């Protein structure tokens, strides 16, 4: 019935020295039934990632919506869409919503082409614009992301540090989740490299 | 009633010209001069205020308009056409970019949207198109600063230096020799001075000349201070003063 | 009332022409040269600037060469505004076509939506036509590299070379003697600029005056790459040639 | 909207922009249609004025409306395609509601309704 | 409705679908085919509520037809999935909604693959070696996950959605009359009239 | 979200605390509520985040627009209408509680506005889960006369009492000192009374700790020539 | 020959409807003025009353648009009656919209643009007026703001309207190049008034009674038109020096 | 807590100035009294959204007559705010007490509670507060009172008004509207509390 | 040429010659007149007898207005009330908001705005009609005249159609020979006699006489028709003059 617990799954994000990390479990569930085990819920638009929760028809759709977005942006400016603009993006747009929303959790992370500054940001359904500095969470299991994050992070990790604290942080908060888990991915973002892996994680 | 104007007023002719358009462009030759140069470090943009009688208060008539804290925009041809394009210029700044990226749009889009309105009214039922055309300076992060000329048929060109209106032929040939890619703003005002003192016949002093720079930021003009990566704008309208001081060492 | 100012824009000759059409055509005529040549890998878009100036800042110019999406490209003559509004709309086309299929748009099914609009103009409405003719350059997996042409009557047709705008007919009976099926991308760029070289209305064809665009398999693997040539490369390659 | 009547009559019963119209065929590349004992075969005449054309991506003149019904005509190639994408509609329109492709003559008398409603219809010619 | 089922082999999707059509208490017929043709190389099964489930499957047939005439070519199997998709996700905001699940089954004749998508009347698209909608799920899904293996023959293909029928014939309340499989492959769309 | 405004001599100031909320879980430890209408003309909101967030960005371009239009300096009664026409336009749905304050041609001004679209006036005023517990000081501490120390100094304190008294508020002190013929000064963690200690444990943990299945590289950059 | 009587460009770059519009504007053969003092701006207009059976309280061509903007109109007065309705509207829906009352300037900007459509739009015809707005501007203080039918205006220290602007005009010219200031130094408007008057008088080669002037002031909030005996007043007091 | 009372010399109308959301004042210094013209004024209560709202366009409306048909009739003001708050009555709480002073006819009293109706009285009371004192203001209530006993017995009423009545408090605003103009009077709690 | 072939075009003069025309559709009319006395206002009209075949006091052509409002025209007579169709929703509107009957002045701005709007397109042709109304509202009598371009003035005495110099000649008399001013039953008779004196100019076919009246102290401040006996001692009065 709560439509951003139906599918379940989880997204985290956090910044570390000149790099980003994003990461996702790979579950899509109708509530107790496991369904797929290869759901990614990240997504790139040039050198910008967005990590989508929430109910899955949504996810797919808001994806759908902002490679088209980002896809005409880059005819017209003739050059790839930055993190904090996207961010303005996103928020415009679950905010032209505001009175039947799309029932996700989205989080923006990449580095800036020209300043090289790694950046993060979650969002409401609404659109409503959080931009912390250390770590962004969503999903079905925020409150264990929260406690994970909050204890396992510190600033300015080195790019194969802040790939064990993220994967950690998030494989003990799914576990800890029934709709959550099934597989994960973590992507190490730096200026002009990215790192994809897949983490071994239990199967129930 | 009901406007039942729904054709276009702006039709091909035989031999391939569209009339309402070339019409336009000659009611902008006979508009007052303006000018666009470009320096390394800044654009300039001037104009002459001529004043319709002295009673006037010419002040009170903005031939310069700033459009973004980054983008001014002059004309020659029709003033009032030109002051409802830099309302709906400035409205659509904000509208079709400034509400969804949450940042003024790069000089090269306003001009876009600028352009799509004239040429609405080329093709759009029950209208005529607007008899100006537009120079629009500005800077974006992303293209530095650059300057634009816009014609009442929605066509627009970027330019190193240009004039428009009366005595643009003679101006142009005139920026033509001073212009080289190396000039300061500082010298791209002298020669924006110098081009302008030809095409003015009487008075020519701070009070006859408006005269606006997008240059370096302006903390100074921000309004408020606490946000270090806002700087204040890149547009300056020269002061009456500012022109004059310039005119001694001319 | 109104009636007596509506010029009827959309209405047969005695002839069973349309008028605003072949005056739309007519203007087209007098804009810069625009040449699509297709290769066996690859096209090529040449396309002249109008008399330009020494003023005119060329690096952050284009009048002549779009992107649709990054398959396609459109060569454009004739009222460059006009223009600008039909390519957006055909850039919608192109990324409601990937939202809704997850598939880049067949280059033919996006110039038949540009040539029905175009066709709209001069059926219904009361309005002028769009005063603008396209090259259209792109490759699909359907049918591989494709170039056409729409006009505005919004007639759409396919080329292995044609030319759109000034001289026409000149340029059209150049590519004709030179054109060979088993052409490769480096000679249909040479076909190009010999072309427009004796068919252009200036002294001598020169960098500042080009803008000019390859559509190439030329990317590392089963992949396709656009390139719109930067003022010092259409510079290099005008030298490459041997016509400066 | 453009509610102009462009299709008049004139003081001797004509309506004009019909007639204008047909002249628009006449000025078409030549078709022909002959039916035998169990078959029909449609043919087009293709101008050669324009050689240096491709004829795998070029329109062609017989377009299928359904897999059972093709469409071959005379005139504006641009007004053609309206007309096709209207009876390719119709087409299946009619198989979802009647259970049953249409007959010839049922898609005939279709775009046949299509060209006489532009003939008194304000806006359109 | 209730009993959709479908399996990725090697070389072909097999689509099984229940005949049983039941409104209160009564099995009002016991032979439906709950699946329409969407093109030569794609197939929609479907279930949901009463008069939706056709209205829709027929609504995207006629839709696939015309894409098809128009363009005289067949979508890939992923191009109509992303169709339907769609459709769906527009519908689930809709006034009233279309409450229709559906599995697509297709052998794309670019790739030489065959491919399952399943998708929820809310628009939730997946590709799956095997999938199933409603309460069915509950039981094959475990099962598959034994006894699948990704280079299975259509043979095995078969006896292994036997396997997945007599569990539901063991275990589910209500009486669904038997399935009708069918094999979609590089040949086409074809019934098993011996099941 | 504990928010105050507080008038004086020559001028109108504005607080607020530093946390933003889901639920009795914190998003944001130093989010800042401190919004600008225009260069002059602040406010700070409660209530639906996003809500606040997009009035004060809609009503601050129409204002922008509207000062370019009639070539002034924008004032606070125009911020004060848009948003209460909008607000009651929209009959409560836009969760919306903002405290405005600016200087302008007129002077200083001072305001509040609810959901519903009622406005307020006085020369203190509170907002938020933490409105009572700064009401209580500035009741305690407010006098006629103050001056821009005073009212700084009466403003934090009214936000500390939020941020300790009410769960719904923490962290940092924001303040904006809107004065006459002066520049807005947006003292972005004016306060910092919350930093969190030095943590017994580093928990950086060993490379190779994590199980990998599969690596990959990425290609984020477009099609490359040749 | 039909750009002439739509608004859409002549060959030489021309609307003749505009034109035409401004000729409109002389009809009613009547000579506007208005000057700026320290605290008020005064305007004065000719009162031709040429029918006995007219009721003459009734004939004005002044307007009192909001509290603190007066609007004195060269033209028919249809149209000028059309523009006085239009002001009062957009004065009104202004202040309650935005909280304060429109400035004189900003309404003339408005009443331009509004016109500005009517030369760009073929189904409206120009108003054949002139539109002279004033008031003491709470920002600007005194102000006089001009529109036209071409969709111009622009801000004033003094300005005339009517057959015989050109030597009101110049009359007005003369006297500021003498005293080089951009108004009348003087404390309060009933000498702002006199010295109006006065001057129109030396201009026009022609004396008044009480009834052959109207008269708009405008202070610091309030704009208020005087009686025939107000105005009386104030000939006796320029004859007695 | 809102009343008016029309006297020899002209109208008063009185008001509390709390402001309170449940049972928190949310300001206890509030103006409850509102121009409508130069001397036509409303008291406002019920909703503070819903009385500023209408407030705000009565203003307005007279603001327009003004400019177009000179001074409105205090009856015409009452009017305005019968017509708004009657096709308005679903999405209205709001009870309006407008008080006015002309020439011809002097001071004038209108009442307009939830319904939307019209009521012209020789004095009004209105707002939470009014309940407990129906019975002290009809027994000290006469006609041809002084300015002096009218801001006497409006004192009095208000005084015992915010004494029983949580929902009221704060200072006592009256305006006094005369041929002489508009004048302002506050009456503080020490005043009042000990009459 | 041409700028007269089409409604809100204007001359090369600065003119609206669809308006003019319009003027000339009036000129041609029956003789309608006005006449503003003490406390009130007086309405009168020529009616030409076609033939014996129209029923004697049957054909009315003056309209009321609300209650208080007299409105009479000359010109095409369809126009004319089209137009007091709309006044009397003008008047029914501002009633409803504003409680107070229409003061006058604010009824002919309601009338002059409309006619005016009719001047400002080409697909609607101006009013054929001068239109002469007015009543008693708070601040007394008022007396209008309303013209095809939408101008209109206050008048001591107005008239329009084909006999209006001869009628504008006798109501200068009078405003010169009654500066003190006119009573309601005075203006009675001199409505009468300036009908039968502004009738030589349409002297073929005999006619019928029409008055109304809106008095503060005759008719309480209401529009009534005179009837019976007040209006046969005004046509005594008035065939008495001419003789
Ligand atoms: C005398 O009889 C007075 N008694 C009090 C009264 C409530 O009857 C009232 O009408 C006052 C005065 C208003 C003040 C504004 C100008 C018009 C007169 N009415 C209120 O104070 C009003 C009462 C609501 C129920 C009657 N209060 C509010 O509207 C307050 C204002 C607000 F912002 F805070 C929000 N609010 C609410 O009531 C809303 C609905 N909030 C809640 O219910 C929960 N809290 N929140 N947010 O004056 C009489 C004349
Ligand atoms: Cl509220
Ligand atoms: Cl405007
Ligand atoms: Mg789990
Ligand atoms: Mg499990
Ligand atoms: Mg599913």
């Amino acid at each position: 019935s709560d439509p951003s617990s139906i599918n379940g799954g989880i997204v985290v994000a956090m910044t570390g020295k000149d790099c980003v990390a994003i990461a996702c479990d790979l579950r899509l569930g109708s509530q107790s039934l496991g369904v797929s085990n290869k759901f990614e819920k990240i997504f790139h638009y040039g050198h910008v990632f967005l990590g989508i929760t929430g109910l899955a028809t949504d996810v797919t759709t808001l994806n759908e919506m902002f490679r088209y977005k980002t896809n005409l942006y880059k005819l017209k400016e003739e050059r790839a869409i930055e993190p904090e603009t996207f961010t303005q993006l996103v928020s415009s747009s679950l905010y032209e919503r505001r009175f039947g929303p799309y029932f996700v959790g989205p989080v923006v992370a990449g580095i800036n082409s020209k300043s090289g500054k790694p950046f993060i940001a979650g969002f409401d359904l609404i659109g409503c614009i959080d931009e912390a500095k250390d770590f962004i969470v969503s999903g079905t299991a925020s409150d264990q992301l929260f406690g994970m994050c909050e204890s396992l992070y510190e600033p300015n990790l080195e790019p194969e540090d802040l790939f064990e604290t993220i994967s950690q942080a998030l494989l003990n908060a799914a576990d800890r989740d029934a709709l959550s888990g099934w597989g994960a991915v973590v992507y190490i973002i730096k200026k002009d490299e990215v790192v994809k892996r897949y983490l071994k994680m239990r199967q129930d | 009633m009901t406007d039942r104007y729904s054709f276009s007023l702006t039709t091909f002719s035989p031999s391939g010209k569209l009339g309402q358009i070339d019409y336009a462009l000659t009611a902008v030759k006979q508009g007052v001069t303006s000018l666009g140069i470009k320096a390394t470090n800044g654009v300039v943009i001037a104009t002459e205020k001529k004043s319709s009688s002295p009673l006037a208060m010419s002040e009170t008539l903005s031939k310069v308009s700033l459009l973004t804290p980054d983008i001014g925009a002059v004309y020659s041809g029709m003033g009032p056409d030109y002051r409802v394009l830099v309302d709906k210029s400035r409205k659509v700044a904000h509208t079709s970019y400034k509400r969804i990226y949450g940042e003024y749009p790069p000089t090269k889009l306003l001009v876009s949207e600028v352009a799509k309105i004239m040429q609405e009214a080329t093709q759009s039922g029950g209208v005529r198109p607007f008899g100006v055309s537009l120079l629009i300076a500005g800077h974006d992060e992303f293209n530095g600063f650059s300057l634009y000329q816009v014609d009442p048929s929605g066509s627009y060109f970027p330019w190193k230096a240009t004039a428009i209106g009366k005595g643009s032929v003679a101006a142009k040939t005139f920026l033509e020799k001073r212009w080289n890619d190396e000039l300061e703003l500082e010298d791209a005002i002298h020669i924006a001075l110098l081009t302008l003192k030809e095409s003015v016949e009487g008075e020519f002093n701070g009070d006859t000349i408006e005269l606006a720079i997008i240059g370096d930021e302006n903390p100074d003009l921000l309004g408020y201070t606490g946000i270090p990566t806002d700087k204040g704008p890149r547009f300056r309208k020269l002061t009456s003063q500012e022109i004059n001081d310039r005119l001694e060492a001319l | 009332g109104s009636r007596r100012y509506d010029s009827r824009t959309t209405i047969f000759s005695p002839e069973g022409r349309l008028y605003q059409v072949e005056y739309a055509l007519e203007s087209i005529s007098h804009a810069g040269t625009a040449i699509g040549i297709m290769a066996s890998d690859g096209i090529v878009l040449a396309a002249e600037r109008k008399v330009t100036s020494t003023l005119l800042e060329q690096d952050t110019s284009t009048e002549k060469l779009y992107k649709l999406n990054d398959k396609i490209a459109v060569a454009v003559a004739g009222l460059t505004a006009d223009a600008e509004i039909l390519i957006n709309t055909a850039r919608i086309h192109a990324q409601n076509y990937l939202k809704t299929y997850n598939e880049d748009i067949p280059v033919e099914i996006l110039v038949r939506r540009l040539s029905d609009i175009k066709q709209g103009y001069t059926q219904h409405g009361g309005l002028r036509p769009f005063g603008v003719s396209f090259i259209y350059a792109g490759y699909d997996d359907r049918y591989g590299y494709q170039l056409y042409t729409s006009n505005p009557s919004g007639n759409y047709t396919g080329w292995k070379a044609i030319s759109v705008g000034a001289n026409t007919s000149a340029a059209q009976t150049l590519l004709q003697m030179d054109y060979k099926d088993d052409m490769k991308v480096d000679d249909a760029i040479e076909l190009a600029l010999k072309t427009l070289s004796k068919t252009t209305d200036s002294s001598a064809l020169t960098y500042d005056r080009l803008e000019f665009a390859t559509i190439r398999k030329g990317a590392n693997d089963g992949e396709v790459y656009q390139k719109i040539f930067k003022p010092q490369e259409i510079k290099d390659i005008l030298v490459k040639t041997g016509i400066t | 909207g453009y509610d102009r009547a462009l299709s008049i009559f004139s003081p001797d019963g004509h309506i004009f922009q019909v007639e204008y119209a047909l002249e628009a065929v006449k000025r078409g590349t030549c078709a022909v249609g002959v039916k035998g004992k169990n078959c029909v075969v449609l043919g087009c005449e293709r101008r050669s004025t324009l050689k240096l054309q491709d004829t795998r991506i070029t329109p062609s003149k017989v377009s299928k409306i359904d897999s059972h019904v093709v469409l071959s005509f005379s005139g504006l190639n641009a007004d053609s395609r309206i007309l096709i994408e209207k009876a390719r509609v119709e087409a299946q329109s009619h198989r979802l509601t009647l259970e049953d492709p249409v007959t010839v003559e049922y898609l005939t008398r279709y775009v046949a309704g299509v060209q006489q409603r532009y003939t008194q219809s304000g806006g359109v010619r | 409705m209730d009993i959709i089922l479908g399996i990725r082999v090697q070389d072909s999707v097999i689509l099984a679908s229940s005949k049983a059509v039941t409104r209160g208490i009564s099995v009002l017929k016991d032979s439906d085919d709950k699946t329409r043709q969407l093109s030569p190389h794609t197939l929609m099964s479907f279930a949901g509520e009463a008069g939706d489930t056709v209205q829709f499957a027929e609504y995207i047939q006629a839709n696939i037809q015309l894409y098809s005439i128009r363009e005289d070519y067949e979508l890939s199997p992923q191009a109509v999935s992303s169709f339907v998709r769609q459709e769906l996700a527009k519908s689930i905001r809709s006034r009233r909604p279309y409450q229709v699940n559906v599995l697509i089954g297709g052998y794309d004749k670019k790739k030489n693959k065959p491919e399952l998508y399943q998708i929820d009347y809310l628009g939730t698209k997946v590709e799956l070696p095997y999938g199933a909608h409603g309460y069915s799920g509950f039981y094959t899904f475990s099962l598959l996950d034994h006894h699948y293996r990704p280079d299975m023959t259509t043979e095995e293909g078969l006896d292994l959605l036997k396997l997945c029928v007599q569990e539901l014939e063991k275990r589910m309340p209500m009486d669904f009359k038997g399935v009708i499989v069918k094999i979609v492959d590089k040949d086409g769309i074809r019934q098993v009239d011996d099941f | 979200t504990t928010i105050v405004g507080v008038k004086f001599n020559n001028g109108v100031v504005i607080a607020a605390d530093t946390r933003s909320t889901q639920g009795p879980i914190v998003a944001d430890k130093n989010c800042a509520k401190l919004h600008r209408i225009s260069p002059k003309i602040w406010c700070a909101g409660a209530g639906t985040a996003a809500d606040t967030e997009a009035v004060t960005q809609l009503i601050g371009s129409n204002i922008e627009l509207h000062s370019l239009y009639t070539s002034r300096e924008p004032r606070v009664v125009s911020a004060l209408q848009m948003l209460k026409q909008h607000l009651f336009k929209y009959q409560g749905h836009i969760g919306a509680y903002l405290i405005v304050a600016g200087v302008d041609p007129t002077g200083s001004h001072l305001f509040s506005i609810h959901a519903h679209g009622s406005t307020d006036v006085g020369y203190y005023l509170s907002l938020g889960s933490g409105s009572l517990a700064a009401m209580a000081v500035l009741e305690s501490h407010w006098k006629q006369d103050l001056t821009k120390e005073e009212a700084i100094k009466l403003a934090s304190d009214a936000i500390q009492a939020g941020i300790w008294n009410d769960l719904g508020s923490g962290s940092n002190v924001d303040v904006c000192v809107m004065e006459i013929g002066k520049d807005a000064e947006y003292l972005r963690n004016y306060l910092t009374p919350n930093v969190r200690e030095e943590k017994q444990k580093s928990y950086k943990f060993p490379r190779g700790t994590t199980a990998v299945l599969k690596e990959s590289i990425v290609n984020i950059c477009d099609i490359q020539e040749e | 020959g039909y750009d002439r009587h739509i608004t859409i460009f002549s060959p030489e770059g021309r609307l003749y409807q505009v034109e035409y519009a401004f000729k409109a504007t002389n009809q009613t053969n009547i000579n506007s003025l208005a000057v700026r003092g320290k605290d008020c701006t005064v305007v004065i207009s000719q009162k031709k009353v040429p029918d006995k059976l007219l009721d003459p309280t009734t004939v004005s061509y002044i307007f009192c648009i909001s509290r603190t903007i007066g609007m004195v109109v060269n033209g028919p007065i249809p149209d000028a009656r059309n523009a006085a309705l239009r002001a009062k509207a957009e004065a009104a829906e202004f202040r309650y919209k935005y909280g304060y009352d429109m400035p004189c300037d900003v309404l003339a900007k408005r009443m331009a643009n509004l016109s500005q459509i009517y030369t760009q739009r073929a189904y409206m015809r120009p108003l054949g007026v002139i539109l002279t707005f004033v008031s003491v501007d709470e920002e600007l203080g005194p102000s006089i703001y001009k529109t036209d039918p071409a969709g111009y205006y622009v801000g004033y220290k003094a300005t005339a309207t009517g057959p015989k602007q050109q030597e009101i005009t110049t009359n007005l010219e003369n006297h500021f190049k003498k005293s080089k200031i951009d108004h009348i130094n003087e404390e309060s408007w009933e000498k702002v008034v006199e010295f109006a008057i006065t001057h129109m008088i030396d201009a026009l080669g022609t004396e008044f009674s009480k009834n052959d002037l109207e008269v708009g002031v405008a202070t610091k909030d309030k704009f208020f038109t005087l009686s025939a005996e107000n105005i009386e007043e104030r000939l006796v007091a320029i004859a007695e020096q | 807590t809102i009343m008016a009372v029309e006297f020899d010399g002209g109208v008063v109308m009185g008001s509390d100035s709390r402001v309170s959301a449940g049972e928190a004042v949310v300001n206890r210094v509030f103006d409850k009294l509102s121009p409508l013209h130069e001397r036509i004024y409303c008291a406002l209560s019920g909703s503070a959204a819903d009385t500023q709202a209408i407030a705000d366009i009565v203003q307005y409306h007279l603001e327009l007559y003004t400019s177009q048909y000179g001074t409105p009739s205090t009856e015409t003001a009452a009017s305005v705010f019968k017509e708004l708050c009657y096709e308005n009555k679903d999405n209205l709480t709001a009870g309006i007490i407008v008080a006015g002073y002309d020439d011809k006819n002097k001071g004038e009293v209108y009442t307009i509670p939830l319904g939307g109706s019209v009521h012209k009285l020789p004095y009004a009371i209105a707002g939470s507060g009014s309940t407990f004192i129906y019975g002290y203001c009809d027994k000290n209530f006469r006609e041809n009172m002084s300015k002096e006993e009218t801001v006497d017995f409006i004192k009095h009423s208000l005084s015992q008004a915010i004494k029983w009545d949580g929902s009221s408090g704060g200072v006592i605003r009256m305006v006094v509207l005369t041929a002489a103009g508009v004048e302002r009077l506050i009456f503080y709690p020490d005043e009042y509390e000990q009459l | 040429t041409g700028y007269d072939l089409s409604n809100s075009v204007f001359s090369p003069d600065g003119r609206n010659f669809q308006v003019e025309y319009a003027v000339k559709a009036v000129e041609n009319g029956t003789t309608s007149i006005g006449i503003k006395c003490n406390d009130g206002v007086v309405f009168a009209v020529e009616k030409l007898i076609t033939s014996k075949l129209l029923v004697p006091q049957k054909n009315v052509k003056i309209q009321v207005v609300d209650r208080h409002i007299g409105c009479v025209y000359s010109g095409l007579i369809p126009d004319g009330r089209h137009l007091v169709n709309r006044g009397r929703e003008e008047a029914a509107s501002f009633k409803k908001l504003y409680k107070t009957p229409i003061p006058i002045p604010a009824f002919a701005d309601r009338l002059g705005q409309y006619v005016q709007a009719h001047t400002l397109y080409n697909s609607v042709r101006p009013f054929g009609v001068s239109t002469i109304f007015g009543g008693v509202d708070k601040n007394g009598a008022h007396l209008y005249m309303l013209e095809p371009s939408g101008s209109y003035w206050g008048y001591k005495g107005a008239a329009t159609g084909k006999g209006r110099q001869s009628a504008k000649a006798e109501l200068e008399k009078l405003v010169d020979h009654h500066p003190e001013g006119l009573s309601a039953r005075e203006a009675v008779k001199q409505a009468a006699k300036i009908i039968y004196l502004a009738h030589e100019d349409n002297k073929e076919k005999d006619f019928e006489l029409e008055i109304s009246w809106c008095s503060l102290s005759e008719t309480n401040g209401l529009h009534k028709f005179v009837k019976g006996d007040l209006l046969q001692e005004a046509i005594d009065f008035a065939q008495k003059e001419i003789n």
